[PDB]
């Protein structure tokens, strides 16, 4: 009983480490996850029942997403290798599981992610200032450690705790994952981090209500108003570059990032209104392309795309309206898996459970937004990884709002 | 800096047998090897990207693979404009560096 | 989207020339520009290259310290300083542009130039 929960306290302190630092530390924590549930050989059918309003809509969440996209398969005559990634997702069923059999301690989750975000800046900063690289990624590709990045900023960002010692042990969070994300690249998931910090500004002060977020994010406006009266101001060099690139787009002149994207974007929409439940299937976006009207009369990049590069979008066109579903609920029931948490946590007192259901809750939009501009299932660390995230997450911050 | 080798350095095939390139890497570079195809006089146009990917205007008769470090262009039959020059380049280092250049 | 450079010519060994790299079609603050050399009879070589939008600048190890890589918002150019030139610099120069970001995270080269002769 004890040794399930020191070696799990562990797990949950390596973790980070593991993902960002360990080269294989993906197949080392699930090899990890997995000797914790073999220890559960005479508990585990205990655990799924008094934690059922959390681990069935995970469970039930996950099994009708995995069923959708077998159906969009058997349907669509594609090889098996199109659902490899979506296999991932499974596992945040057992990680959430084994947490919730085997309570781990959440006060050393947060020094684990203290010590991997450091350790990752230090390893970045090696791979990019001694052995020239031009986006120092770690192990793995640099849009996945970049949304990892981002994800375990925020979890570090919602640091337990009032002292004058826990803000300024929560703020340098957030400055090593900047710092980590500006050493490659990756502006997008800087702008995605710090707009999606504000909101978590509530759970970080526990004294920070609505009306002072509303005043914040206007004072943020106006700063980003104010950059755009200034001439030389490189916002105003960066928002006119996007704002000529519409007008662009507005007629025939698509060969350009912004209007490349918005022409992939179109045709994946027209025939997702043509085809409105059952579209080409799932992954073949590049049948859309080759069928289409605009590829057949224009040589272009836009057609040469293996998939669409937003996920919304991309579901729809591809896996049709009940696949649309299945994939918003899959970013969807943890919000509200992590709401009703959250809401019992704040009723009970609790610290630990609110910040964790804030930093599950905050990680859920991070995901959503970088999202907006990528295919999320495309890569699959970025989606082993976001599912043992959500996993972890929802076991502890179940663990502690139920008992 | 970061050293390729490419076999053959020229090689000669009638049409429609298909050839293969291979390129080498003294590093690890991930996945950053690019493809080129330049001829006689002429600014060299890209062929493959990311080492798996074709670009825009490619028949569909190119194609590369990687295999760990070994990186691999074939070309499933060869029609009478494929007689060029061919070059591998690394993106993953800041300093990028292309191979010595195979000719068909 | 048309990448046109002119700027080459008869330069005696010791002495300086700059490339013009002259841009239509896009926007070079946003992009990055990569400058390709090609010796008479042999294989291509980069020498530098510039920046999204930071403006960092790296070199090649036989160029550094001479060639002064620059970009103008401005009149949408990109220019290569030559500086101290000897017998082996003598090459075609080509322009180079990097494909989208987002569709290939490392940097490929799409649209060239027409490549000018320095001797
Ligand atoms: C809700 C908000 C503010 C989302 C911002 C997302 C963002 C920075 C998009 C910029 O496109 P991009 O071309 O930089 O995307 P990427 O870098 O991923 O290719």
């Amino acid at each position: 009983n004890k040794l399930l929960s020191r070696m799990a306290t562990v797990l949950v302190f390596a973790f980070p480490v593991l993902i960002l630092c360990v080269p294989r530390g993906a197949g080392v924590f699930l090899a990890g996850v997995g000797v914790l549930a073999l220890l559960g050989w005479r508990g585990m059918g205990r655990a799924w029942r008094e934690y059922s309003k959390v681990m069935t809509p995970l469970a039930i969440a996950v099994l009708a997403f995995m069923l959708v996209y077998v159906g969009s398969k058997l349907y669509f005559h594609t090889p098996w290798n199109v659902i490899d990634n979506p296999s991932r997702t499974l596992l945040a069923i057992l990680t959430c599981w084994v947490i919730v059999r085997a309570a781990p301690n959440p006060a050393w989750l947060w020094r684990g992610i203290t010590v991997g975000l450091f350790l990752a800046l230090l390893i970045v900063g090696y791979q990019k200032f001694a052995l020239n690289i031009d986006r120092p990624s770690a192990w793995i590709q640099a849009i996945a450690f970049a949304n990892m990045i981002a994800a375990l900023a925020l979890v570090g960002f919602a640091r337990p705790g009032d002292s004058r010692g826990t803000h300024m042990e929560a703020w340098v969070n957030l400055l090593l994952g900047t710092m980590i994300l500006m050493l490659n690249g990756t502006r997008g998931a800087v702008v995605a981090m710090l707009v999606t910090s504000v909101p978590m500004l509530m759970i970080r002060y526990r004294r920070f209500s609505v009306r002072m977020l509303i005043v914040a994010v206007c004072a943020v406006a106006t700063l980003a108003i104010g950059a755009y009266m200034v001439p030389d101001s490189p916002v105003s060099k960066r928002v006119d570059d996007a704002v000529s690139e519409i007008q662009m787009y507005r007629q025939g002149n698509i060969e350009t990032s912004v209007g490349v994207r918005l022409k992939i974007w179109h045709i994946g929409l027209q025939y997702f209104s043509e085809h409105p439940w059952t579209g080409v299937g799932v992954g073949q976006f590049a049948r859309i392309l080759h069928a289409s009207e605009f590829c057949h009369e224009t040589k272009s990049l836009a057609c040469v795309l293996e998939h669409a590069h937003n996920d919304i979008v991309e579901a729809a066109s591809t896996t049709g309206i009940p696949g649309l579903m299945v994939m918003l609920g899959l970013f969807l029931v943890p919000a509200v898996l992590f709401a009703r948490a959250l809401r019992a946590a704040r009723s009970l007192g609790n610290p630990q459970g609110v910040s964790l259901g804030g930093a599950g809750l905050g990680v859920v939009m991070a995901s959503l937004i970088s999202g907006l501009t990528q295919v999320t299932m495309a890569h699959q660390a970025n989606v082993v990884f976001y599912a043992g995230l959500i996993g972890l997450l929802l076991g502890m911050a179940g663990r502690e709002a139920h008992s | 800096d970061i050293q390729m080798t490419q076999s053959p350095s020229s090689l000669s095939a009638s049409v429609g047998d298909r050839v293969t390139i291979t390129c080498r890497a003294s590093q690890s570079v991930s996945s950053a090897v690019a493809w080129y195809q330049q001829k006689p006089g002429k600014a060299p146009k890209l062929l493959i990207y990311s080492a798996s990917s074709l670009y825009s205007g490619v028949p569909s008769r190119f194609s590369g693979s990687r295999s760990g470090t070994d990186f691999t262009l074939t070309i499933s039959s060869l029609q009478p404009e494929d007689f060029a020059t061919y070059y591998c380049q690394q993106s993953y280092y800041s300093l990028v560096t292309f191979g010595q250049g195979t000719k068909v | 989207v048309q990448l046109v450079e002119s700027g080459g010519g008869l330069v005696q060994p010791g002495g300086s020339l700059r490339l013009s790299c002259a841009a239509s079609g896009f926007n070079v603050y946003s992009s990055s520009i990569h400058w390709v050399r090609q010796a008479p009879g042999k294989g291509l070589e980069w020498v530098a290259y510039i920046s999204s939008y930071y403006g960092s600048t790296y070199y090649a190890d036989s160029v550094k310290g001479r060639f002064t890589i620059s970009a103008d918002t401005s009149k949408n150019t990109a220019y290569l300083q030559m500086n101290s030139l000897r017998a082996e610099d003598t090459a075609v120069y080509y322009c180079a542009r990097i494909m989208f970001k987002w569709v290939s995270p490392n940097m490929a080269f799409d649209y060239w130039g027409q490549g000018t002769l320095v001797t």
